[PDB]
């Protein structure tokens, strides 16, 4: 549908960082963008989603993920 | 809050083989190039008196450059955005001008780029070789690994019918004007009505300057092309006899 949705990551620090993604695109994606953008390796921050964690599998659409809604990340 | 989903670069051929206005030209570039703040900037026909005003007047972007002696081509990232990850010099073996491919891979927001600029063999008699250069860049781009995302943008100094006879941009390569719509505000890179550098008037126009990037669908999206350089300095010309073109798009996971 040419369409993806925007997704931003918080962290405990209060930066807020917005990405693009498709809605069946893995969220191992956006994890590892975030980690190289921020300079973090994924063993020390953990992702969740309205209170769970993330796996790398796991597609926005199967999270039933929105447009403007925000990841938690936590060291 | 930080928008990592949104790039902006500028190419522009500054025309560093005109002597004459070269210390004004420059800040006029160094001064379009504040304005906008690009996170990389793709330069062509650049000189060595070019590069030092770059180093102080621009020293906020990193500046990796094609060659050192005569004119050549450099990309400028813009430190803290963009990390710099590594560098490659591809030659055209056949050049009768010093061209070649500089393809810098760099991270931006958490993405991988590859960063491609050249400034393809000159003049109207020299099409034979610049269609041999298109294919080398256009060859170059699919041999990069496909978890990167190229972008090439440069002075092709292509013309009409060129590309066509070429064989055509391959399936999974795009150019961000035509993806746009073709518009018309940008259409002329090289206008020589509007733009008095080289002193011909006579009225011949070209899209010389040109962005390809490789991608899979709706993964980098195009969202504006505009021209820049279009302010008269002090001397009455502009920073050079190209305009400059200025591109925005989306990175999309
Ligand atoms: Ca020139």
């Amino acid at each position: 549908n040419n369409d993806h949705i925007n997704l931003k990551v918080a962290g405990q620090d209060g930066s807020v960082v917005q990405f693009k993604i498709k809605r069946h695109t893995p969220l191992s994606k956006l994890m590892k963008a975030y980690c190289e953008r921020q300079g973090l390796s994924m063993r020390q921050i953990r992702f969740r989603f309205d209170g769970q964690p993330i796996n790398e599998t796991d597609t926005p659409a199967q999270l039933e993920m929105e447009d403007e809604d925000t990841i938690d990340v936590f060291q | 809050l930080e928008d990592s989903s949104t790039i902006s670069f500028i190419t522009w051929n500054i025309d560093g083989l005109d002597g004459c206005n070269l210390p004004e030209r420059a800040r006029g570039v160094c001064s379009c190039l504040a304005l906008y703040s690009p996170d990389v900037v793709f330069l062509q026909e650049v000189i060595p008196p070019y590069c030092a005003y770059l180093k102080k007047r621009a020293a906020s972007y990193t500046i990796i450059t094609g060659n050192e002696e005569g004119y050549f081509t450099a990309i400028l990232l813009k430190k803290g955005r963009v990390k710099f990850k590594s560098q490659e010099i591809i030659p055209f073996p056949n050049t009768k001008m010093m061209r070649n491919l500089l393809c810098v891979n760099v991270s931006l927001g958490g993405n991988e780029f590859c960063l491609m600029t050249s400034h393809l063999e000159s003049t109207r008699e020299h099409s034979a070789e610049r269609i041999r250069q298109l294919k080398t860049v256009l060859g170059k781009m699919q041999e990069a690994p496909d978890s990167t995302t190229v972008i090439f943008a440069g002075d092709t100094n292509l013309r009409d019918q060129e590309v066509i006879k070429c064989g055509g941009l391959p399936d999974n390569v795009f150019d961000a004007w035509e993806f746009l719509g073709k518009p018309k505000h940008c259409q002329y890179t090289w206008d020589t009505k509007a733009n008095n550098n080289l002193r011909i008037p006579a009225a011949y126009k070209h899209r010389f300057d040109r962005i390809f990037f490789r991608a899979e669908e709706g993964h980098l999206i195009p969202q504006s092309l505009d021209l820049v350089g279009l302010e008269k300095l002090d001397c009455g010309r502009f920073p050079s006899d190209h305009w400059g073109l200025l591109c925005t798009l989306n990175v999309v996971l």
